[PDB]
């Protein structure tokens, strides 16, 4: 959960150089991102999630 | 250590390049779950056309433009009318097979775009009406043509003559899950700036060693544009996409008269 | 030492009891009009959403089950008298077995069907069940039908069937009644059923549900905008 | 023989149950106005003063916990009827998990959250908990903040935080409800929680509190004259 | 003996002279808890200025008279602006260090008085208002100057603009405990008739192997006059007290841009 | 103080561009002034820092005795030190 006592840091991106294209080429493009965990990852203290709810029983 | 003795007699009570196949040749690949297709193990004589059915069949080409939202197919439904494979399907009660899927799309160095190809086991899609699980057999088995995705949910507000058709949504993958996690399934990415083709090898996956090929589809193939197509400063761009599928290690059993489903 | 993954195992992930059924049963004088003297519940895990969402992370599963029953009773009026402690009967009816039509019919003899007799005020009831799947594993998702329409069929209803369904009746039902006769004062009771998988194996991981469930299938109707707003260059 | 120090050990010094929480829960007909149909208690040992003072003899600690629950119920009126035995549900909600907004919402399915069902009149409930500290030991005293204001901050509230506090939410909460429906007569109940440390290790002994506590911190407000009068040359 | 078997699988369920450092030299010492400062054990590459940061820094001198009630400082707060030690503190996210504290106070044979120096881990002080834990960061980190004790509790009765400052009390040690028991902490006594200086060696103490040096202070230093100062039959007497602190075995990690707290 | 260095120069273009850069590392790189007075350059002007300086295609004498600039005047083809490039 969100907590200042256990904040993790920040991730940022910047242009080192600019994007250069020749003529007869698109000047705009798209970029995609992915995230994953490594082999040194662990979790603790199972608990219920907030991403699913219910209001009535069938 | 702590002492424990099980009292009850029941366990439940206990506390817890060129690829050539047959007479076909196509000039890195991905193997789903790291399992190559194989025949049934040692644990009614099955019929097995070694080469009359294990070969590459090419489907109808589709067109990718600036407004395309995606395509989907179901296997073994898409190959129901391909040579002797379909005849064996409809002449037998039980069938089994793996697949090799090859997606082809070529462009130039001045084009840009990315396609995501996903192989999904037990790919169940959502309907287009308030009624639940009301989709019809004919609409759920398009065949070679396949279907398409949509950017929004269009409810079929017609009780007089309901269509009974799927209404997949691109960003929900047509099943109520976010598209970004679809990479959990076996997948490939075709980026026009690096490659032009994709290949996947699918073994037989099911809760049973063998099952009917007519009333149950084992695999689904979904192709979606992750990045829009573009070319120079042109308003309209269209390029072809082709799909070629090869059955592998196919077995059939339960020979009787032929089955003729009513497709419309 | 180094950190371990003991609690992230499948067995640890499913080592909790989850409610799947709340059933109402009443004890009162029988009358002509409808009553709740006995209740019948169809067995399934899709009534609720938590255990369903946890299970739907995978396509295939194989496990045994542990069931626990918690019973809570109360009065309704205060000018009819009092009641003595009641006994509840819970009977499992597999497919094909006869079903009760009254709270005191012959079907309650339970000569072959297993049954539990519970005394109010005692510890919650508990039993265990093995893997009873017809196939080699349970199928949480099934892309297909049970019938195939044919060109030679007389009408279109011969081959019509629901999409993504195997059997009309699966796993049978549970019938719950109050064995005691009726006191002059009505008494209501609720039975809550908690289910815990054990000895769990799973196959073919699947992305989790992102929008509210709508029926036993994968259909979606409302609330298709789960994600919220945020700035592209905002931490 | 010679005298021993067996009972002055840390384990013996903390080998007793101490009350930390008294929680009120009522069963009655739901109404528009505020009610106590379900209660939520934030976990902490600073509500009382005895165990707190015993623990504050040291700066750092590391231990497991044993929790016991004692439930006592009573009536309020005498012209509404009687009630049947009630069942109480106690659920542990860690930080980030959804919290109930009503006594019968979906959150009580407890698919993953541990829960205890207690039947009135039985033995007091009991459970055990391991050491769940994020760091290598619990910190009874923390001289610092959770945020540091910066010169580049737009306003002064961005970096403002309470002194001597680590996390806004720590150890989660406990939610207690009565599972049974409402009888025509209201019934009140109190749950008392008793805590016993086990397998205790401590570091950095500290002088004990000499003046009454005032809040979670070390602040003092009143009664700053504890010592009494006595003669210099008086025995 | 009595028989016992543990049933549950979980353990919780089971029933229960000259000293020279770097380029500095000062001409008996006390080691806190009998533990010398040391680097992190074997169980991101840390940065360690061997001599650019491990040396004696002298703070501002204070004056002791007949009405002084005491002084207090916080570490590592007091050294935030001392050479490269502060730069390393503000250029890294995690830091660790031990300390050597030296207190100097000289007088004549005709003076009399006694000082008590106490090193306190996690030295938390009380506020000056009804609101709890409302002290501000700026007031809780005075720096080199430090703070002072008081003989009584002066409540800040101003809701318009609260000061948000500490209000330590001498005989309560500023934390609600009697001063007489403060000797439980590591301590030294400077009696003018026997000695003129005190020395303490403090290792790194915390619940974590390494922690931020900006939002958390590991040590507190308190100096209090146990006996009042006097000199012959003079009405007024003042003598200087000096404090010198040397970091020892300091490590830093988490290099990024520099941190600039707003101190007023 | 003492130290060595690793210098990395980055410049990217397309296949349709053309040009060539020469990077030179010079020990004891002494530059010429911009006035008749000899060795009159100031410390501030001789240590620009991160910004650095620039070359010129000709020698521009600083004809101002009232307030001399005391700045370098490097020449490209003389390398700023009186030797051929
Ligand atoms: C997947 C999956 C698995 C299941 C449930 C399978 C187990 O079904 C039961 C249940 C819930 C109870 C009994 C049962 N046996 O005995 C009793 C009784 F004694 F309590 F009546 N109930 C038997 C089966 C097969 O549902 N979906
Ligand atoms: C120091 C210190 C230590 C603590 C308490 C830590 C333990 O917190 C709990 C408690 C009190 C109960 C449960 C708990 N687990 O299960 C249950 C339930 F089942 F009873 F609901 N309660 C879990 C934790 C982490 O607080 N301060
Ligand atoms: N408040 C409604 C809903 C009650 C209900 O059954 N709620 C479901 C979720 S919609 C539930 O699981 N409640 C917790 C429980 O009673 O176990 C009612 O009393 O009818």
């Amino acid at each position: 959960t969100q907590d200042s006592f256990t904040e993790g840091g920040y991730i940022s991106m910047f242009y080192q150089t600019r994007i250069v294209v020749p003529l007869s080429t698109p000047k705009s493009m798209s970029m995609l991102g992915f995230v994953s965990a490594c082999n040194d990852f662990s979790v603790r203290l199972l608990r219920d999630t907030t991403h699913i709810s219910q209001s009535a029983l069938p | 250590n702590y002492t424990t003795i099980n009292y009850y007699k029941d366990s439940a009570s206990n506390a817890a390049l060129q690829l050539t196949i047959g007479n076909s040749t196509i000039t890195n690949s991905v193997v789903a779950y790291g399992r190559w297709p194989e025949f049934i193990r040692d644990d009614d004589q099955p019929t097995e056309p070694d080469v009359a059915t294990c070969r590459f069949y090419t489907l109808d080409t589709v067109m990718w433009g600036k407004e395309s939202k995606g395509w989907w197919w179901k296997l073994p439904d898409a190959l129901r009318d391909m040579g002797l494979f379909g005849q064996n399907m409809y002449y037998h009660y039980l069938g089994r097979s793996g697949y090799t899927v090859h997606v082809q799309c070529n462009a130039s160095k001045f084009h840009q775009g990315a396609l995501g190809v996903f192989a999904i086991p037990e790919y169940c899609l959502a309907g287009d009406s308030d009624k639940q699980r009301y989709t019809s057999y004919a609409n759920a088995n398009p065949g070679e043509k396949g279907g398409k995705f949509y950017s929004q949910f269009n409810r079929d507000t017609a009780v007089t003559s309901p269509k009974r058709e799927f209404c997949p949504v691109d960003y929900l993958l047509g099943c109520g899950v976010l598209l970004g996690n679809a990479f959990v399934y076996p997948h490939q990415i075709i980026n026009l700036r690096t490659n032009n083709s994709a290949t996947i090898v699918l073994p037989y996956v099911n809760a049973m060693a063998i099952d009917s090929m007519v009333k149950h589809n084992n695999w689904g193939i979904a192709i979606l544009p992750l990045s829009p197509l573009d070319f120079a400063q042109e308003s309209s761009v269209e390029i072809p996409i082709t799909v070629t599928i090869a059955p592998m290690c196919s077995e059939f059993n339960g020979l009787r008269n032929v089955t003729a489903p009513k497709f419309q | 030492q180094r950190r371990s993954r003991s609690e992230s195992t499948i067995e640890s992930f499913f080592a909790r009891g989850a409610c799947v059924a709340i059933i109402e049963v009443d004890n009162e004088e029988p009358t002509t009009r409808a009553q709740k003297l006995f209740a019948m519940w169809r067995i399934t895990y899709k009534d609720t959403v938590q255990l369903r969402r946890k299970l739907e992370f995978f396509t295939y599963s194989r496990f045994d089950m542990e069931l626990t029953f918690v019973v809570t009773a109360n009065f309704t009026n205060t000018n009819n008298g009092h009641a003595l402690n009641q006994v509840y009967q819970i009977m499992y009816i597999p497919p094909g077995a006869p079903t009760p039509k009254s709270w005191d019919d012959y079907t309650w003899q339970t000569s072959s069907n297993p049954s539990i007799f519970y005394t109010y005020g005692a510890a919650p009831a508990r039993i265990s069940v093995p893997y009873v799947g017809l196939a080699n594993a349970y199928s949480h998702f099934y892309d297909g039908f049970a019938k195939v329409p044919l060109k030679t069929d007389a009408n279109d209803q011969i081959g019509d069937s629901l999409y993504s369904a195997m059997t009309v009746d699966d796993f049978g039902v549970l019938a719950i009644r109050v064995v005691n006769d009726h006191n002059p004062t009505k008494v209501t009771s609720k039975v809550r059923i908690y289910m815990k998988p054990k000895h769990v194996r799973v196959w073919c991981p699947r992305p989790p549900r992102a929008v509210p469930y709508y029926g036993p299938g994968v259909d979606y109707k409302d609330n298709l905008n789960p994600l919220s707003e945020k700035g592209l260059t905002t931490y």
